[PDB]
This record gives C-alpha cells, structure tokens and sequence, in this order.
C-alpha cells in the first residue's frame, strides 16, 4: 500500500457523503462508494435506479461468484435487500492489486439511494459484529487487511469544511494531513466505534448533565451520519446554552428542529459560542477536547441551517464534525485518535481545535451505562 | 463458535514439500472466503494465499505463485495449502483466517 497515493481519494461532501472509487469484478467496474464508519457491509446497486447513473452488473464479472443467498438491511428510514457474491476489488487510488471480498448486490431498497447523491455504493467499516446476515460474512476492512499485508488501522480526512473532498487512508496515518498531536479514546465496544464522551461545553459552560446521558444508547463516530446527533436531553441542553451564548438576540424554536433557516446579509459565525467534546483519554485520569467552531455547525445552504439534531437513540460523531479532524480508527489498538485538520479551514480561520489534558477526578470511572 | 486449527507443518529440506490443512468448525464453512497467512519471528505479516467459498477463485501472493496451491473440501469443513519447492525463506508460521478471526497456526521450518 501507498499512503500518499491516498490523499484526496475521497470525492464529495458533509451534504450528500464522501465517496471512494471502487473497480469491481473482472473487467472492472468502476463505482462510487460511500465511505461509512457506521455499517459493515460492503454494498452496491445491482439494478437500475432514479438516484444512481450506474451500478454493478454481476453477469458481466467472469470473476464474480453467487454464494446462493440474500440479506435484507433495515434502518431507521431506509431498507434494502441484496444477493450475497463474492468478486474481486481494486482501490485505484492506493493499491495496485486486487483482492477477493464479499459483495451485496442491491435489487430492492426503500429510502437509500437519496435525493442528490452521487454514490451507488456503501463501504461498511465498522467491526464484524455488525455484519448482516451474521459476522461470518467477512467484512471489507478484514479482507483487505489480510490480503495487502496493512496494519488494522484506517484514517478519515474530510475536507468540505463546513461548505473539497477528503482522504481515506487504508492501513495508517498520514503525516500530511496532520500537525500537532493526536489524541487518542479507547474503543469502549468493538461494534460501531464506540467512545467515551465525558463532558459537552458551550461556550466555556459546561451543560452540567450526568455524563450517563452523553452515552446512554451509545457515542460513536460515524462517517455515515451527517450532522452531530444528540439524545434529545443533551440537544435541549445545547439549544439552551447555545441561545443563552449566543449574541443574535433571538432564535425561532424552528431553527433548531431545522424547519427555519437563519439569514443575514454580507457573516454569523462570530455570533456563536465554541462547542466542546471532551473524550476520556487512554490514562481513565486525563481527558481531551475537540472543539468545533460555528462553521461546523451553523451550515450554509445567504441562509443558514443549524447542523445538530436530536436523536431517539445514539450521539452520533457525523461527518460535520469529522470535517474538523484527522480522524484515526485504531482498531488494532482499540482506540479512536483526532488530531486537528489543516483543511478545516474556512476565510483564513481554523473551524476546529483540540487541546488536552484535562483532570477527570470532577467525573465517574465510567460514563457508560 | 467459530474454530480454525491448522496442522501438517514440519521441518524440511530445500525443495521439500509439505500439504497444510485446516479444520473448520462453527460457522457455514461453504459460505466462507478463506485466506492462508505466514509470520517469521522479526518479519511483517505476509499474505499467501485466498480462496473464495466454491473454490473456483484462487489468488496467490508472488513470493510463492506456481510452488504453492490452495484448495479446499468444503463437505469435510477442510482447508489445505500444498507445499512444493520449499526454500529457507518460507520458515514461518502458516495460520488460516476467515472474517477476522484466525487459527493457532503450524510451523514450517525449512534448513539443511
Ligand atoms: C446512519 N447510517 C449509516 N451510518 N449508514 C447507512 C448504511 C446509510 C448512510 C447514509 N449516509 C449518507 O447518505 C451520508 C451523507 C452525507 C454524509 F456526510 C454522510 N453520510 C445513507 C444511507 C444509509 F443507509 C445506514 S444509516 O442508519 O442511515
Ligand atoms: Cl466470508
Ligand atoms: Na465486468
Ligand atoms: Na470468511
């Protein structure tokens, strides 16, 4: 593997996904994936569809293998149902070889192929155990990992910033994306990525919740979600304290259900508070925090969305926040680094921070329920 | 639960040979993608070869390609690695893995 042959081999953005290309079967063809923390499937369309251009054509593989069944995925909001196959996969951006995987080829779905995007595929990179129909179907990452002879190790750079694409870096870090340190979280379950959230801060003001609520369902970090996600508890705490920050004098209650948007002529940003994520560090005694300023999370659409919403089941590290981080999934380690991206810059500011350490004596050994 | 246990490795003379086996148990092994690996003391893990579950595809690392074949029974959940043309750099131990999960592995050992 070639590292630096990986920088920028991600196209797309925090609105419609961040997307890989993927050459598939023999000969190849060529498709665009979603690159997705979230899941541990490798799928792709295997029909036509409204939302896609192309899609995988399994009769035209000489290489392709049916394993003779399907598997139907739900989520909240979406579905579909493929075959099951085996084919061989080139990521031209990064290898020059190919390699045996498992693929699902999708011929019905609900809720999947979006308004505006311009994937036809997902990338699944979670952990085996959440791979459909079982965790047998080995996984994307572990058939890669195994056969390019790369450590267990992935890295995210997202570089929409807050509006350039980004890079998936299979097998290491990459110390051009990078300056300073990276800080690193335990993986607290190998499933999604799974971390430990400790403490959320506005403005400098701690929200002052049991820090069981950051983590009650689970935190995970997730390239497959697009806003930061919040249990409906901690998004009321944030609105509050947002509000109260905040120097615009008024807010409508529907800017922060993402029903109204925010205008102004000629910038917001300047008139709303930091938000801070503090993450238990490796030693259970010190934490760290990444920091993301308005411009990840106040979304241009001049109009403005805000880009938190809540949730009725995880808090959820989405791709707005990613777009302020270097983002390593250590899983041969078991733990998740961030280090702040040069990218994540917008008119000649940073859009983000990291900064660490933090005592943890003021907060419980575990967060997690 | 899934179980993989290699064996029919051995200490060999250059140009020996040597047929690896693995057994399966615990999960559809005719479903199954399987892979051989090799690690040396103080050497990078080093693919070798892959199998997909009918069979019929078979990938090989070049280190190893037209000494080496792959096959498996997948009615007796049975995975094997044939040998031939040994050399000193193939010392290692051979471990089967199949959706991140491997077995205790088999030493080859090749010397005069
Ligand atoms: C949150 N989810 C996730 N991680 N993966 C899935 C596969 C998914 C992801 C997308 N993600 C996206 O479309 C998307 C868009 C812009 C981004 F920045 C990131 N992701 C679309 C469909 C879908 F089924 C299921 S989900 O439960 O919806
Ligand atoms: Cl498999
Ligand atoms: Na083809
Ligand atoms: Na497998």
């Amino acid at each position: 593997a070639n590292f630096l042959a990986m920088v920028d081999n991600l196209q797309g953005d925090s609105g419609r996904g961040y997307y890989l290309e993927m050459l598939i079967g023999t000969p190849p063809q060529k498709l665009q994936i979603l690159v997705d923390t979230g899941s541990s499937n490798f799928a792709v369309a295997g029909t036509p569809h409204s939302y896609i251009d192309t899609y995988f054509d399994t009769e035209r593989s000489s290489t392709y293998r049916s394993k003779g069944f399907d598997v139907t995925v739900k989520y909240t909001q979406g579905s579909w149902t493929g075959f099951v196959g085996e084919d061989l996969v080139t990521i031209p951006k990064g290898f020059n070889t190919s390699f045996l995987v498992n693929i699902a080829t999708i011929f019905e779905s609900e809720n999947f192929f979006l308004p505006g995007i311009k994937w036809n595929g997902i990338l699944g990179l979670a952990y085996a155990t959440l791979a459909k129909p079982s965790s047998s179907l080995e996984t994307f990452f572990d058939s890669l990992v195994t056969q390019a002879n790369i450590p267990n190790v992935f890295s995210m750079q997202m570089c929409g910033a807050g509006l350039n694409g980004g890079s998936l870096v299979l097998g290491g870090i990459e110390p051009s994306l990078y300056k300073g340190d990276i800080w690193y979280t335990p993986i607290k379950e190998e499933w999604y990525y799974q971390i430990e959230i400790l403490k959320l801060e506005i403005g400098g003001q701690s929200l002052n919740l049991d820090c069981r609520e950051y983590n009650a369902d689970k935190a995970i970090v997730d390239s497959g979600t697009t806003l930061l996600r919040l249990p409906q508890k901690v998004f009321d705490a944030v609105v509050e304290a947002v509000a109260r920050a905040s120097l615009i004098p008024e807010f409508s209650d529907g800017f922060w259900t993402g029903s109204q948007l925010a205008c102004w002529t000629n910038t917001p940003w300047s008139y709303f508070p930091k938000i801070s994520i503090y993450l238990r560090d490796e030693n259970s005694s010190r934490s760290f925090r990444i920091t993301i300023l308005p411009q990840l999370y106040i979304q241009p659409m001049e109009c403005y969305r805000f880009g938190i919403s809540p949730s009725t089941n995880a808090l959820v590290i989405g791709a707005t926040v990613m777009e302020g981080f270097y983002v390593i999934f250590d899983r041969a380690q078991k733990r998740v680094g961030f280090a702040a991206s040069p990218c994540a810059e917008i008119a000649g500011a940073a859009v983000s921070e990291i900064s660490g350490p933090f005592s943890t004596e003021d907060v419980a050994s575990n967060c997690v329920p | 639960q899934v179980q993989l246990q290699e064996s029919g490795g051995g200490l060999v003379q250059p140009g020996g040979s040597l047929r690896l086996s693995c057994a399966a148990s615990g999960f559809t092994f005719s479903s199954a993608i399987m892979t051989w690996v090799r690690q040396a003391p103080g050497k990078g893990r080093e693919w070798v070869s892959t199998i997909g579950s009918d069979g019929s595809i078979t990938t090989y690392a070049d280190s190893v390609k037209g000494r080496f074949t792959i096959s498996r029974d997948n009615a007796r959940n049975t995975l094997y690695l044939q040998m031939n043309s040994l050399k000193p750099e193939d010392t290692a131990v051979y471990y089967c893995t199949s959706a991140g999960r491997r077995g205790p592995g088999t030493q080859v050992t090749v010397s005069s």
